[PDB]
């Protein structure tokens, strides 16, 4: 990834381990794929010149090792009682499998490691943590037909990930609490349609992957670093900050589309109350999105005087502005898509 | 294996009787104040041996643990040669030992088998 | 500009995290083990005390 | 009778392991725990291979962990307690009495040994660890073994990357 | 570091120099090209030092000529007030607000007690930072060492000299200390430093050796201020650097000669610090593997916008460093609508650039 | 109406976010103990 | 198989009392024990064997007061008038809000909580008389898109199957 | 009853190992030893499952390999604590 080819090797074994996990027709192959993914993701997220990155790596290690051992325990119990790879009728060992998967995914009430560890990271490893490391536990939740435990996780995730993100002014913990709130929308789609979950995950990872690039290039680790961020035209900062209204679900931006397809598929499947509970949740998420959006919508700011030129990478800022165009004017591609039929 | 348990308990019993017979027949003199002290070549210690010890071969120890669980996958294939496909057995065995040689020679090239210092 | 948006009684005693994400570890003093090759040691020839 | 004795010893050592603050007490408790677990695992299989393998694994692991005991938390106080000794002794004598007054056919494991298998089983007459360990080197699951070789190489690369040898030795207050 | 005479001629490179100003060096470029294949005894950073008037430019140019190194003079504020097209932006000050007007070295000398002078000091540190990576791009990628007329490490003494004279408040000192704590830890300390020691009065005599008007009619060049620089240098800065760099102090009351200064350099054994891997001397410049050399070269070539974006820190409690929002918009509509900076400096049609219809190339590590 | 509306809703959500921030101020062992308690609850009901 | 294994709507409303008390207090026990289990370890740690049980009682017992007061108020309002309706659930919600006000010594919380729980009660009564379910079993459960059989990308060859669709 | 007479014991010992893993201990290496204990009890339960089936005990070495690489990851994390801190106290690490 950065500064070493061995990090590219670690990304390769990361992709290999996650794709080994999600393709497994047995829980043991999924478990060993999670072991490969954990092995790959410990060395990225470790840096000896940072005192808090090693603590974040330790928190990730302890949380994933506890969650992987409970997952193997209840998998072995499921094989002990109902000798095939699945269960005919739902029982408590399926709930233990789902709880051990929810500790890996970071959903509430097992969410507490996730923003407490994200303070120790950079932005690229944060993006790998809250997008790709949610492929393997969320795709394994799809094999379990449990409604009450998943519904409790959905309600707790959308309540906590909205409320909890109000207090932090640091962008990493705020974006982690935003990822907890968007995890509840993914888990709410997981028991109605796996394709609609894949679409919400792809567009959420797209909006995460374009909002990381604005913070990775300019090194914006705090809320007032946005207010002190220098741009050569204030209309450019006004346009670049529209991706938070996209991630808040405001039409006519691109991020209204995955929330909208989740709402359409939930109402077709006759769920209305938890959908209404997720309406009140995303207003608070849009509220703490707007405190970032204070830094560009007032058009003139009392700014620091010493900095005069802004600097960026070539290929990273070139790839950033392709997706910022599609995160604003992405609803003109509504006719091109054919997944949703 | 039940006989091995009983004879291991008998060897442990016999060694405890031997040590207790060495303790009973030992000369029983009074314990002096500075007789019981740690030796430290005849002088005062200045530090307990429970002081933390510097580890210069931590990488060698974890590589030893990794190589030992690699030993745990070699030991089957003595038996498996007579009962399997010869082609698959040779591809697995020569590829196993060549991957171990790549790893060991690569860490020899980096100098990670040398003690930290 | 605070550590959080709303400082509580416990929370307001905190400081701001650094704007650079990298925090270098400090260099702390180390007290090494004091072992003497005393006089009884055969490598110390009988009457040498090396306070290593 | 020996299996119920191993049950009682594993229960008593697990009570001891849950109550020990000092890392060396945990190390000795898990030494006798892995001894008793190795014997119990042997009872279930026709051959005694994986008990030996698990003993080499768990003696190759804690050999390193003692060096980290002597490098980190070398100085920590042992605290013997009479309550734990009395509890472990009373529970141990109670479970030996309960195992002596129990029917051992009902408490025996249903897993088939080498002699519990019937005479008509022609696969039982082969060499005792051949057909059990065959699928490590057979055609459907040699690729998992390939994946394990590459996984161990990637593990070693990870260990070399996040234990920088050129930063110096490790101790308390380095 | 062998000179031109002991080598028998001009310096020959150990390998081909990397075009670091034209080709971007990244992670995928680190496989084919390795950093330590070009390094030699001449690939060291030498920083010449001293007071206000000590003849640093001519001595540093002669040291660059004799040791076959690249000469890097001290950065002034004509690098940003005069852009790449030669248009000086000091003529824009009628249209600009008085809190956004141009402030350079002569504006500090005529008006010491101005607020933006504090900004000027901060600005100078950024400019020194803007050459030091340009120093470290030259040593790592080509293998030829550099000489620096002043260092980014050598600029907090100027801040404390303005602070003790009363030209800066506590707030600007705290701001510049916060930017220094934020930014100086990513740099590599130089290999060797040469300090030209001078008394407090003789530098003033050397002011009369320069005869420029804004430094003789000014007020700052007094007895207390130059003594403050001498005390700050010799009691904090050189003692902090001498734990890493081989310090060489010369008396320069006379004219001096650069050849004996060259001949003292080869008497230094630079291989005596490589016996201990934890030695404080040359600690930042030792690398145990070729991949660590390429890691540092990637950090100093592909992550120069990273180190320039580390300066983005928020400090709003001071009233000297905060630009007004109406004044900021007026400054933007004057400064960015000026000739020479309407667009990126490659693509400016108002200054005679041709072939813009088929041009899609941008400069690597270029200020937009 | 402002007591049942926006300003007091903001005050209530700020108080709830201040309370939920104190939930995250502990060590990892508390949350892992909570997960272990939840697994123990689901394993007791497997007997029942 | 006991009186503890009872539901709220196993009987028509007003017919049964003790089963409704046991059921509504069972949900109160579950909510209070769950909130107190995520309370006494996480924020305001009691650091004692007895104040932990005191915090358990503090987080549990007022929820029993809520459940018992709401169920008794709904039972009295159902047994008073002949018709069953929504404002019985509304005044039960106001009684539970009064229990909240007695807990927190704040009348305003007691009213606002009474209004909120009355709105919850009339919505639940609309659910039980209109027939719709709050969390129904999902009728449409997409396990994939179109061509879920057609995107098998495996490199191993399939052996011939042992099953046919042909009748014997 | 059948779940009680057979394999109910290593569930209890795994729960005790999980409670030993999450207990308030001063050092990280005690948690590493509790990880080794829950590896032992997962080996017991997986070994019961693989010995109901006849010739599928070859998988029991793969779990050992992934568990040893977990322990090696934990040991290297314990080394990387010394690169930043001077200690392995869990109170000394950052709570946020
Ligand atoms: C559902 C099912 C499961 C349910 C589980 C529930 C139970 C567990 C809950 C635990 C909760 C908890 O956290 O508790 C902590 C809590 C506090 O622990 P603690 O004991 O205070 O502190 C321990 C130290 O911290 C310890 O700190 P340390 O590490 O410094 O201590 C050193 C450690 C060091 O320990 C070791 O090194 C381990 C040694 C083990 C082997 C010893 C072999 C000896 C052979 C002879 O020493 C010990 O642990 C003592 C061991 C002594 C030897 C035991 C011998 C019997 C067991 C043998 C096992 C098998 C091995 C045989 C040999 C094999 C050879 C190959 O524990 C308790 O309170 C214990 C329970 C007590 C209950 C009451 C007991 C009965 C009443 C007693 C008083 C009677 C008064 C009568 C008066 C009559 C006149 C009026
Ligand atoms: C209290 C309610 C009243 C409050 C007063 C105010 C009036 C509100 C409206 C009243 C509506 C009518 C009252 C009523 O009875 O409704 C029943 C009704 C429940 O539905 P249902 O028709 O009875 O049947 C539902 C299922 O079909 C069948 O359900 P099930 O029997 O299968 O459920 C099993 C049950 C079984 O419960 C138990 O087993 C627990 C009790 C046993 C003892 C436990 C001891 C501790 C554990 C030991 C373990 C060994 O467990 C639970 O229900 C657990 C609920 C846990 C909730 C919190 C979860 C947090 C999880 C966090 C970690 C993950 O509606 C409600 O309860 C909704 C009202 C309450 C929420 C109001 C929110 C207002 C916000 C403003
Ligand atoms: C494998 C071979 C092991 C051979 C040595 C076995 C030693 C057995 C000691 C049994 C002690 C029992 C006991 O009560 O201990 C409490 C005592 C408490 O200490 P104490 O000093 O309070 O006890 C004195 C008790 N009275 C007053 C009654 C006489 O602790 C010890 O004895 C210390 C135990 C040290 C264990 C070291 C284990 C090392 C393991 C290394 C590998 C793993 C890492
Ligand atoms: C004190 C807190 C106690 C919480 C108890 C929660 C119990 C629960 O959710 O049970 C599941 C039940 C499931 O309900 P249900 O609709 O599935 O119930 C039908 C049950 N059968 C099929 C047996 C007839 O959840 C509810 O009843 C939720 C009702 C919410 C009512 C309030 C809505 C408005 C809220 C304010 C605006
Ligand atoms: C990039 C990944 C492309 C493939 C993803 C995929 O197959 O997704 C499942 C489906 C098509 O797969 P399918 O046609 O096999 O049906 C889904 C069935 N499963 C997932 C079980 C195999 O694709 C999508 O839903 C679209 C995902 C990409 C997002 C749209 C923009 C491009
Ligand atoms: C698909 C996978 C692609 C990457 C494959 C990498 C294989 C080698 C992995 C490794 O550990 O190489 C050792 C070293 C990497 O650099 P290292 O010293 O680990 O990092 C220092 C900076 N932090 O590498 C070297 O020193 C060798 C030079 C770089 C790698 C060249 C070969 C791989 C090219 C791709
Ligand atoms: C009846 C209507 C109830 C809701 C009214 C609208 C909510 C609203 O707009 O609240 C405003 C609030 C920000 O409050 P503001 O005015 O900015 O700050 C004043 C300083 N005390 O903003 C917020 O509170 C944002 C979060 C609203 C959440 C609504 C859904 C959950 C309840
Ligand atoms: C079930 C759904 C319950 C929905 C409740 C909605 C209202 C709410 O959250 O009330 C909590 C209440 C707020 O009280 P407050 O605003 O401080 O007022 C003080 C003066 N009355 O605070 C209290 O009354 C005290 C704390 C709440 C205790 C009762 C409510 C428990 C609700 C179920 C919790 C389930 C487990 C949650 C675990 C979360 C882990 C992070
Ligand atoms: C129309 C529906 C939506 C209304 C949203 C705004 C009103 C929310 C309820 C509310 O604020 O009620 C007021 C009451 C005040 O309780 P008290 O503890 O006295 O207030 C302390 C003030 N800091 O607050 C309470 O009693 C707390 C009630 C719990 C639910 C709060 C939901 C937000
Ligand atoms: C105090 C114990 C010290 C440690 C002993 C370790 C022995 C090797 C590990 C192991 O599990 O070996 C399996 C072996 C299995 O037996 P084998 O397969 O070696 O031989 C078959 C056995 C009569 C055919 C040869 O068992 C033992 O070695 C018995 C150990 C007795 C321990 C007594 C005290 C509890
Ligand atoms: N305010 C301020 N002035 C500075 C700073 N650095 C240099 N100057 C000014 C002081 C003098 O007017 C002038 C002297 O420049 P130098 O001391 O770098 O040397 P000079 O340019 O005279 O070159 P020379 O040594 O003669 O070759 O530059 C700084 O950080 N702040």
């Amino acid at each position: 990834m950065f500064n070493n080819s061995s990090k590219i090797l670690f990304i390769t074994i990361m992709i290999i381990g996650t794709l080994i996990t999600v393709t497994s027709n047995s829980w043991l192959g999924a478990w060993m794929g999670l072991e490969i993914n954990l092995l790959s993701f410990i060395p990225l997220l470790s840096d000896n010149n940072n005192l808090m990155s090693t603590e974040a790596s330790l928190k990730y290690f302890l949380t994933q090792v506890l969650a992987s051992t409970v997952l193997l325990f209840s998998s072995i119990l499921l094989m002990l009682k109902n000798n095939m790879n699945n269960e005919i009728n739902e029982s408590f060992t399926s709930m233990i499998i789902m709880s051990a998967l929810l500790l890996k995914s970071g959903a509430a009430p097992f969410h507490f490691w996730f923003p407490n560890m994200m303070e120790g990271l950079t932005w690229m490893n944060a993006l790998m943590l809250m997008t790709w490391q949610k492929i393997a536990p969320l795709m394994l939740i799809s094999y379990l037909n449990i409604k009450y435990l998943l519904l409790i996780s959905v309600i707790l995730s959308v309540i906590i990930g909205a409320i909890g993100g109000l207090n932090q002014t640091s962008l990493r913990k705020l974006m982690a609490f935003s990822s907890i709130n968007h995890l509840g929308w993914m888990l709410s789609s997981l028991m109605i349609s796996e394709s609609i979950w894949l679409i919400y995950f792809f567009f959420y990872s797209f909006l995460s992957f374009v909002l990381t690039f604005m913070f990775n290039i300019f090194k914006l680790f705090h809320l007032n670093q946005l207010f002190s961020w220098f741009v050569n035209s204030k209309i450019l900062k006004f346009t670049l900050f529209m991706n938070f209204l996209s991630l808040g679900g405001l039409p006519p931006f691109l991020g209204f589309l995955p929330k909208w397809l989740v709402i359409q598929q939930l109402t077709l499947c006759n769920q209305y109350f938890m959908l209404t509970l997720m309406m009140m949740s995303t207003l608070i998420t849009l509220f703490f999105y707007l405190r970032i959006c204070y830094s560009a919508f007032m058009m003139n700011y009392f700014e620091n005087n010493w900095i005069m030129k802004m600097n960026m990478n070539s290929i990273n800022y070139n790839m950033y502005m392709i997706m910022t165009f599609f995160s604003i004017f992405g609803l003109f591609l509504i006719s091109l898509f054919y997944f949703m039929f | 294996m039940f006989s091995i348990i009983f004879i291991a308990l008998l060897i442990l019993l016999i060694t405890t009787i031997v040590m207790f017979l060495a303790s009973i027949l030992s000369k029983k003199a009074l314990i002096d104040r500075e007789k019981s002290s740690p030796f430290e070549c005849g002088f005062d210690p200045k530090s307990s041996s429970r002081l933390p010890f510097s580890l210069r071969f931590f990488l060698i120890t974890i590589i030893f643990l990794i190589f030992d669980v690699e030993i745990a996958l070699i030991l089957p294939m003595i038996i498996i040669m007579k009962y399997s496909n010869i082609m698959i057995w040779t591809i697995t065995s020569i590829i196993f030992i060549l991957i171990l040689l790549i790893g060991l020679y690569h860490e020899w090239n980096q100098g990670m088998l040398n003690w930290s210092n | 500009s605070g550590p959080v948006m709303y400082p509580d009684e416990v929370t307001s005693l905190w400081t701001v995290p650094p704007w650079n994400s990298k925090v270098t570890p400090v260099e702390k003093s180390v007290r090494n083990l004091t072992l003497n090759f005393g006089p009884q040691h055969p490598a110390a020839h009988g009457v040498l005390r090396l306070v290593l | 009778m020996i299996q119920l004795m191993l049950y009682s010893l594993i229960i008593t050592t697990s009570i001891i392991f849950l109550n020990m603050i000092h890392p060396l007490a945990l190390g000795l408790t898990l030494l006798i725990q892995t001894i008793f677990v190795c014997l119990l695992t042997g009872l279930m299989t026709k051959s005694f291979w994986y008990s030996y393998i698990l003993f080499l694994i768990f003696l190759g692991g804690m050999l390193v962990l003692f060096i980290y005991v002597t490098s980190l938390a070398s100085n920590e106080m042992f605290n013997l307690s009479m309550k734990l000794t009395l509890f472990s002794s009373l529970i141990l004598i109670f479970m030996l009495i309960l195992s002596f007054i129990m029917d051992k056919t009902s408490s025996s494991l249903f897993l088939m040994n080498n002699d519990m298998q019937s005479i008509i089983n022609m696969n039982s007459y082969f060499m005792e660890n051949s057909l059990s360990l065959n699928k490590l080197y057979n055609f459907p699951t040699n690729f998992i073994t390939i994946l394990l070789m590459n996984y161990l190489l990637i593990t070693l690369i990870v260990i070399v990357k996040i234990t920088k040898l050129f930063k110096g030795p490790i101790r308390m207050m380095s | 570091i062998s000179g031109k005479t002991m080598r028998g001629g001009p310096r020959v490179p150990k390998a081909a120099p990397y075009p670091y100003k034209t080709k971007k060096y990244s992670v995928f470029n680190a496989i084919f090209d390795k950093t330590s294949k070009r390094f030699d005894e001449n690939s060291k950073v030498i920083c010449v030092e001293g007071p206000i008037a000590a003849g640093k430019s001519k001595f540093a140019k002669e040291l660059a000529e004799e040791l076959d190194m690249e000469y890097y003079p001290a950065v002034d504020l004509d690098l940003i007030y005069i852009n790449s097209y030669g248009y000086d932006m000091r003529k824009l000050d009628p249209q600009l607000p008085p809190s956004c007007r141009s402030y350079d070295v002569r504006n500090f000398c005529l008006d010491p007690s101005h607020d933006l002078a504090a900004q000027f000091q901060i600005r100078m540190y950024m400019l020194r930072y803007s050459q030091y990576i340009d120093a470290l791009q030259h040593v790592l990628s080509t293998g030829q060492g550099v000489v620096l007329e002043r260092s980014p490490y050598s600029d907090f003494v100027f801040m404390e000299a303005m602070f003790r004279q009363g030209y800066l408040s506590r707030g600007a000192r705290s701001v510049y200390n916060e930017l220094r704590q934020n930014t100086i830890g990513e740099l590599l300390k130089p290999h060797l430093v040469i300090y030209l020691d001078l008394p407090v009065d003789a530098v003033k005599k050397q002011i009369k050796a320069r005869n420029v008007d804004y430094e003789v009619q000014s007020k700052v060049f007094s007895d207390a201020y130059l003594s403050d620089l001498e005390q700050l240098y010799k009691q904090q800065y050189l003692k902090d650097i001498s734990t890493h760099a081989e310090l060489l102090i010369y008396d320069w009351t006379a004219g001096g000669e650069t050849e004996v200064v060259v001949e003292d350099i080869e008497r230094i054994d630079f291989n005596q610090f490589e016996a201990d891997i934890h030695n404080k001397k040359m600690l930042d410049w030792r690398f145990p593997l070729e991949a660590e050399w390429c890691e540092a070269r990637i950090k100093y070539c592909h992550e120069k916008p990273d180190l320039m974006n580390y300066f983005n820190v928020p400090r709003f409690d001071v009233p000297e460093l905060v630009r007004s929002a109406d004044d900021g918009k007026v400054w933007r509509d004057v400064w960015f609508n000026a000739p020479g900076m309407k667009y990126r400096p490659g693509y400016n049609a108002d200054m005679g650039d041709e072939g813009l219809l088929t041009k899609t190339k941008i400069g690597i590590n270029q200020g937009i | 109406s402002e007591y049942f509306g926006g300003q007091h809703l903001y005050q209530k959500l700020s108080m709830y976010s201040k309370t939920l921030f104190l939930m995250h101020n502990n060590s990892l062992k508390i949350y892992l103990l909570l997960f272990v308690f939840w697994i123990l609850i689901l394993l007791i009901l497997l007997f029942l | 198989m006991s009186l503890l294994r009872s539901k709220y709507y196993d009987h028509p409303d007003g017919e049964d009392a003790f089963g409704k008390i046991v059921a509504t207090n069972k949900y109160a026990v579950s909510a209070g024990v769950a909130w107190s289990m995520f309370d006494v370890l996480t924020l305001s740690k009691p650091q004692g064997y007895l104040p932990t049980l005191g915090r358990f009682a503090y987080n549990t017992g007022p929820l029993m007061g809520m459940a018992t007061a709401f169920t008794l108020t709904t039972l009295v309002a159902t047994n008073a008038r002949g018709k069953d309706d929504k404002i019985n659930y509304l005044i039960g919600g106001f009684a539970a809000g009064g229990v909240f006000g007695a807990w927190k010594h704040n009348h305003v919380a007691g009213l606002c909580a009474g209004l909120f729980l009355g709105i919850a009660g009339v919505i639940k009564k609309m659910s039980i008389e209109q027939g719709w379910e709050f969390f129904p079993n999902t009728p449409i459960k997409q396990y994939g898109g179109l061509n879920i059989a057609g995107n098998d990308w495996t490199i191993m060859a399939d052996p011939p199957k042992n099953w046919t669709t042909e009748k014997p | 009853m059948i779940m009680i007479l057979y394999w109910s014991l290593p569930m209890i010992l795994f729960i005790l190992g999980l409670f030993c893993f999450v207990s308030n201990r001063k050092h990280l290496l005690s948690m590493l030893l509790s990880l080794e204990f829950i590896v032992l009890m997962l080996f017991f339960m997986l070994f019961i499952y693989l010995n109901m089936l006849n010739y599928e005990s070859y998988f029991s070495m793969m779990f050992l390999t992934f568990s040893v690489c977990e322990g090696a990851l934990g040991l290297s994390i314990l080394v990387s604590m010394i690169r930043t801190h001077g200690n392995d106290y869990f109170q000394s690490f950052s709570i946020m």
